[PDB]
């Protein structure tokens, strides 16, 4: 399985440093280039630079010169990218790709490494319930929700009735408001299931070791 | 940077049909010895890009026989012939004809479906977020297609702008719809210095906005 296999996710505060390994296996390592590509959140897939395994000298796009640096240990088939004085904009997934010398594409891609640069400290989420204040039947379906605000790191996990309810469940992407994250989930049940039957909102935050069950009570 | 551009951002496609994507270059792509290094990647969700077609018209090993390529110099187009369910993802196009290789924004294949309008639902703050101070009003503009919808937050007749942070869901694989939600995050004396709270959304389907409300 000719693959380039990369390190795991990195969570760094400002000013720190990270070193990403990219292990090449299955192919003649000297025979290609190793390129580093940055995929930033809803920004372009950006090319950082390149390493030529015959000479050993990198090449860098202006945009990542100075502070990003690429080292190599061609005996050990490992390529490297080092980031120093990690700024907050470096949160992105960095990928390494083997480029080819005759047809110049990039054909084997590593799975990407996620760095997350932030100043926050672990914080358990506050979980609040969303019941519809006698906001009557618009049409025989109540949608309740849960709102889990103020947490770091990602992830959280929302379930409703311990996974016994999943066809009406929408959980929305996290959006960090002031360092910490926010997220909400809605379930839509038939009006005879709730409020006769209970609907519970179960959120677990693995990083902090906190699981909160909230019951949605009529209002 | 040879600005690489692709339209459309999102291409609804009924599976079975045939999709065609296009890309364009802020320079020309014939290299200094008659070769054209325009290549296209497919990125399936939370996975890697992977070479599909190189040098404009050549298909990568294994890449399925309905994919095609064409274009000269500055307009290139990818064509898929009977798009099957796993041709779906973000299709990117790149150029390594000029230093440095650049990527275009990509165009996502999306399933097409008859339109619907958002089931909006509007939630006030809970006693328990209130006994400590914030108050996040939360509207859920759920189960609609097509993706563009816009929300406005009417506060006592007036409008509010700082406080909204919206968040969108990937096209639901069971009925191809989208869903979206905005929580207006006010403090407890911004919330208690007001009364009418209405959430409002104009989506392609109704000329009139599909407002909802509670009176503090
Ligand atoms: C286009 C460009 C772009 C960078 C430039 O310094 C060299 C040229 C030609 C060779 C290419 C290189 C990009 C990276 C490639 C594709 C490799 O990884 C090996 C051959 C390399």
């Amino acid at each position: 399985q000719i693959q380039l296999v990369q390190s795991g996710p990195e969570l760094k505060k400002p000013g720190e440093t990270v070193k990403i390994s990219c292990k090449a296996s299955g192919y003649a390592f000297t025979n290609y280039g190793v390129n580093w590509v940055k995929e930033a959140p809803g920004k372009e897939l950006k090319w950082m630079g390149w390493i030529n395994i015959y000479t050993g000298e990198p090449t860098y796009v202006d945009d990542f010169k100075g502070r990003f640096a690429f080292s190599l240990e061609t005996s050990a088939s490992t390529a490297y990218l080092e980031i120093n004085n990690l700024k907050n904009e470096d949160t992105a997934t960095y990928f390494c790709t083997r480029g080819d010398y005759v047809n110049w594409y990039f054909d084997v891609w590593g799975a990407g490494t996620t760095v997350t640069v932030s100043s926050a400290k672990t914080t358990p989420p506050s979980v609040y319930p969303l019941a519809p204040g006698s906001a009557a039947q618009t049409n025989s379906m109540v949608t309740l929700g849960c709102l889990v605000k103020g947490y770091f790191p990602e992830p959280v996990t929302v379930t409703w009735n311990s996974g016994s309810l999943s066809s009406g469940v929408h959980t929305f992407p996290a959006v960090l408001q002031s360092d910490l994250y926010t997220l909400s989930s809605s379930v839509t049940v038939p009006s005879s299931p709730r409020p006769s039957e209970t609907v519970t909102c179960n959120v677990a935050h693995p990083a902090s070791s906190t699981k909160v069950d909230k019951k949605i009570v009529p209002r | 940077d040879v600005v690489m551009t692709q339209i459309p951002l999102s291409l609804p496609v009924n599976l079975g049909d045939q999709a065609s994507i296009s890309c364009r270059s802020s320079q020309s792509l014939i290299h200094s010895n008659g070769n054209t290094y325009l290549h296209w990647y497919l990125q399936k969700p939370g996975q890697s890009p992977k070479l599909l077609m190189y040098k404009v018209s050549n298909r990568f090993y294994g890449v399925p026989d309905r994919f095609s390529g064409s274009g000269s110099g500055t307009d290139f187009t990818l064509k898929i012939s009977r798009v099957e369910a796993e041709d779906l993802g973000i299709y990117f196009c790149s150029q390594s004809s000029h230093v440095p290789p650049t990527f275009g924004g990509g165009t996502k294949l999306e399933i097409k479906r008859a339109d619907a309008a958002p089931t909006v639902s509007i939630f006030p703050p809970s006693s328990e977020q209130l006994t400590s101070g914030g108050a996040s009003v939360v509207c859920f503009l759920n189960n609609f297609y097509p993706k563009d919808i816009n929300v406005k937050w009417k506060i006592d007749g007036s409008e509010r702008q700082n406080g909204v942070l919206n968040s969108w869901t990937d096209q639901d694989s069971k009925d191809s719809t989208y869903s979206m939600s905005s929580t207006l995050t006010l403090t407890k004396d911004e919330y208690e210095r007001h009364n009418s709270y209405t959430c409002e959304a104009t989506h392609k389907t109704s000329t009139s906005p599909i407002v909802k409300s509670f009176n503090r």
